[PDB]
């Protein structure tokens, strides 16, 4: 917690430092929070962004509308 | 006879700083003598630890309830006309780095041992995300995403369905389009410009944020209080005195701190279930007045409801409702029916209104006067019970119809 | 666990203290194994009310949500499930209470072409209750969340202003039923 | 009040609604249009 | 009515105890009676709030 570990796979958070887990480019959706969106899960144990979501972009216009 | 829309803003606190303690380096520090002693006094440490972590794992989900109500992160169209409502204050502007609304960075730069402190779950930019893409699902779908998926919807048609919703009929807004749109605009500008003017406006959150603080600067300076000891020094209580009357001064210095902790624990706690409550209160109004129209009055605003914009805050969140004021009224003489062949008529939405000489029929919030007519009345009972009546004639299509 | 503690006394057992001491020294054991479970009586008490106090306001926003979504139909949004909210049922639980919500939710959308009114002889026409909805010949007024297309008749239509303050019109006739009726 | 369709709006037709029944609806403008 | 107590010191009046003992356990104890009055004090503090 806080501590910048050159003293002590080794990561580096902005909730401190993480030691036994790798980094993942991609986004998951997670379960175990951490601190500062940096969630940690298990697929070996992996951390990484938490995901915010489906990028679901909805079109627009001015005479279009959508009935279910 | 005239409607004025202006825009009202709140603020609700969200979650404050989350703090975790250590018992051992807060109490004692260095000195191992400090450490043999506090376990003498048993579990005065898991306790305080499992009340501080409960109150972070709150405030998380706290943080957490308010603003994850949508599944999907809406993306804005890169065009920004809609009808002539200027939407460029609280959409998020590429040209700043921080993905920030100029609303969002007003409000932003309006705000300023043993003791960590640990940072919140959810980072500016992903709360920054959520009320962006909150903004885009209320500014181009309705208030149908908000249940299952979003539907495109023209933004002139939702607000007629707005209107619709609170008792007026969708023939007033398509002919004044351009006056609204002039009016939210004013609006919009007016509540940026009168949002920074009063250093009082946005007190609950400074307030939070002081509290916090001096709660915070409150606990450390409790470190340099004697006690009724001869010193505020393990080192130099220890290296000075003999045992028997040093373990008497280390066990006062030990009672009171254990005392300050206490105090500052269970403020701790008072002022998270306060915060909890007015966070269950802002996700109400997250849910009620953002995703859909409540009919409840004043309560999002002070006028009839509209809709109303999230925007984000530093431990916290800003509302932008949009009332409905209708002011400027103009009186007239009235009856609760109109008597007609014997029999009563009645309004079927609207009340009877006279000017003086004729009758008209209009709506319940907007001089708008038609005709008398037997489609918008209806007929029960007959001319004697009812009370207050008045003789007049009713306008039926079928007399000029059938003879042509 | 607070009575294993020894509260810096000589023991934690209290009986072995009075067995073992003269009340002169036996008065300040006392004392001090006293104060140390009365502080720890009063954290607990302290705790148990403030946990009290939590579940008093859960309990009451159970009651509210009980009595505005069992008891009837709660036109708020996303207070009583994710969608349109319907009914509910109550289910019995220890210690609590839970909630069957059954929720309207829409799904297979389809695409379509709108305009927001429509001119007929100069005079323009709205929907009374729905949304002028154009398959990209005809055009049809249908209700806002189930698509049920209808003919453009005039008892589902109200006239109001001109052809020329309203934006965004469309050309196309009106169904008026009286004028076949009176042709027979 | 006497079922008009004034307040009564027509769908469908008659084969699919469960339980329906059997009654002629009265209709206005009928001793109009031939006086 | 926890004004007039004890708090297991000598005597619960601050002329009693300030006159009669040694100042060397005297001033002991009082600060155990003050302790304890201010423990009552902010037990009511937390009530209220
Ligand atoms: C209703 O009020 C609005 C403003 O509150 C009026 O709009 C003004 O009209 C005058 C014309 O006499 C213009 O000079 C002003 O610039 C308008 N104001 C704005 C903000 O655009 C409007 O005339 C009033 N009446 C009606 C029927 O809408
Ligand atoms: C639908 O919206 C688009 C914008 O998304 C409109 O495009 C505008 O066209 C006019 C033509 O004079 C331009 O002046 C605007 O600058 C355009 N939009 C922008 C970027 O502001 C389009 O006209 C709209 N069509 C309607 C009203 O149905
Ligand atoms: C929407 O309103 C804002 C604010 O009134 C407009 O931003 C102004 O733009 C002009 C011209 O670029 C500048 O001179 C002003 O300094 C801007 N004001 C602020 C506060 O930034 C914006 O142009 C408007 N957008 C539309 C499409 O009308
Ligand atoms: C009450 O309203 C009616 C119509 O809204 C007014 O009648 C009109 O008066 C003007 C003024 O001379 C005439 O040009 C119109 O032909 C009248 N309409 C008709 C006869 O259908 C009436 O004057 C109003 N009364 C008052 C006292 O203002
Ligand atoms: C509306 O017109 C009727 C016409 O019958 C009026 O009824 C008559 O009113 C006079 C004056 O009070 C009485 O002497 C008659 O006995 C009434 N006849 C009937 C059949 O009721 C009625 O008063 C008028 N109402 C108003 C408000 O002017
Ligand atoms: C839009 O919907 C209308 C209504 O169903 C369609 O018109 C029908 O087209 C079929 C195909 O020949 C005809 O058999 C029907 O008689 C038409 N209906 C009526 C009431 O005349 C129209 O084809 C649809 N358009 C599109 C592009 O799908
Ligand atoms: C519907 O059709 C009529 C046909 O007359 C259009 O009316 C013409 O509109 C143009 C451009 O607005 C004018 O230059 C003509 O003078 C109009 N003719 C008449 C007889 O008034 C009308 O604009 C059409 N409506 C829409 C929405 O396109
Ligand atoms: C940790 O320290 C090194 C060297 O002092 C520094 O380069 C690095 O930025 C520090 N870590 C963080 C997260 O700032
Ligand atoms: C993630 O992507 C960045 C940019 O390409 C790269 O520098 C980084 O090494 C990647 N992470 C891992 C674990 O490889
Ligand atoms: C109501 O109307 C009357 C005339 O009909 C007028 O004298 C009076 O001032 C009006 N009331 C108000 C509050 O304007
Ligand atoms: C409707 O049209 C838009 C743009 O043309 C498109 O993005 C969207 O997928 C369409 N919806 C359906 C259901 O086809």
């Amino acid at each position: 917690q806080g501590v910048n570990c050159t003293e002590v796979n080794v990561f580096q958070t902005r909730a401190g430092c993480l030691i036994g887990a790798e980094y993942v480019n991609n986004s998951y959706e997670c379960d175990i929070p951490i601190g500062a969106g940096i969630c940690a899960s298990y697929q070996s144990i992996i951390a990484y962004t938490m995901s915010l979501g489906a990028e679901n972009s909805v079109a627009y216009s001015n005479n279009s509308i959508a009935i279910p | 006879t005239n409607f004025t829309i202006s825009v009202t803003t709140e603020i609700l606190p969200v979650s404050m700083t989350k703090t975790s303690v250590d018992c051992t380096m807060y109490i004692c520090g260095d000195s191992t003598e400090c450490s043999n002693l506090l376990l003498q006094y048993g579990s005065f440490c898991t306790q305080l630890k499992r009340a501080l972590t409960g109150i972070a794992v709150e405030q998380d989900k706290n943080t957490q309830e308010v603003f994850a109500q949508v599944k999907q992160i809406y993306k804005t169209p890169p065009i920004k006309y809609f009808g002539g409502f200027n939407f460029s204050q609280i959409l998020p502007d590429p040209s700043k780095p921080s993905k920030r609304s100029p609303i969002e960075d007003l409000l932003f730069n309006k705000v300023t041992n043993g003791l960590t402190v640990l940072p919140p779950l959810l980072t500016d930019e992903m709360i920054a995300q959520y009320t962006s893409a909150l903004l885009a699902g209320t500014i181009t779908s309705g208030w149908t995403f908000g249940a299952g998926p979003a539907l495109q919807i023209p933004f002139p048609m939702q607000m007629a369905y707005r209107f619709n919703g609170i008792g007026v009929t969708q023939n007033v807004l398509y002919e004044n389009q351009k006056l609204i749109a002039n009016q939210f605009n004013s609006a919009i500008g007016k509540i940026q410009d009168s949002l920074s003017s009063t250093p009082s406006a946005l007190g609950k959150l400074q307030d939070v944020v002081n509290h916090n603080a001096q709660a915070l600067n409150t606990l450390v300076k409790q470190l340099s209080s004697k006690f009724g000891a001869i010193s505020s020094v393990l080192n130099d209580i220890l290296s000075r005195l003999d045992p028997p009357e040093a373990e008497v001064q280390i066990d006062r210095l030990i009672t009171g701190r254990l005392q300050s902790l206490q105090t500052y624990v269970t403020q701790q706690l008072i002022r998270a279930a306060e915060i909890r409550a007015s966070a269950n209160l802002a996700a109400t109004k997250m849910s009620e007045c953002v995703l859909g129209q409540s009919k409840r009055v004043d309560f999002c605003g002070k006028g009839y409801h509209l809709m109303s914009f999230p925007q984000s805050a530093p431990h916290g969140v800003v509302f932008l409702h949009v009332t409905y004021v209708p002011a400027q009224e103009k009186n007239f003489t009235t009856a609760p029916a109109i008597c007609h062949d014997g029999k009563a008529h009645f309004p079927r939405e609207g009340v009877f209104v006279s000017n003086g000489t004729h009758w008209f029929v209009t709506q319940r919030n907007f001089y708008e006067p038609q005709i008398i007519t037997t489609d918008n009345t209806f007929v029960s009972g007959n001319c004697d019970v009812v009370i207050g009546i008045v003789n007049n004639t009713v306008y039926d299509p079928l007399q000029p119809e059938l003879d042509s």
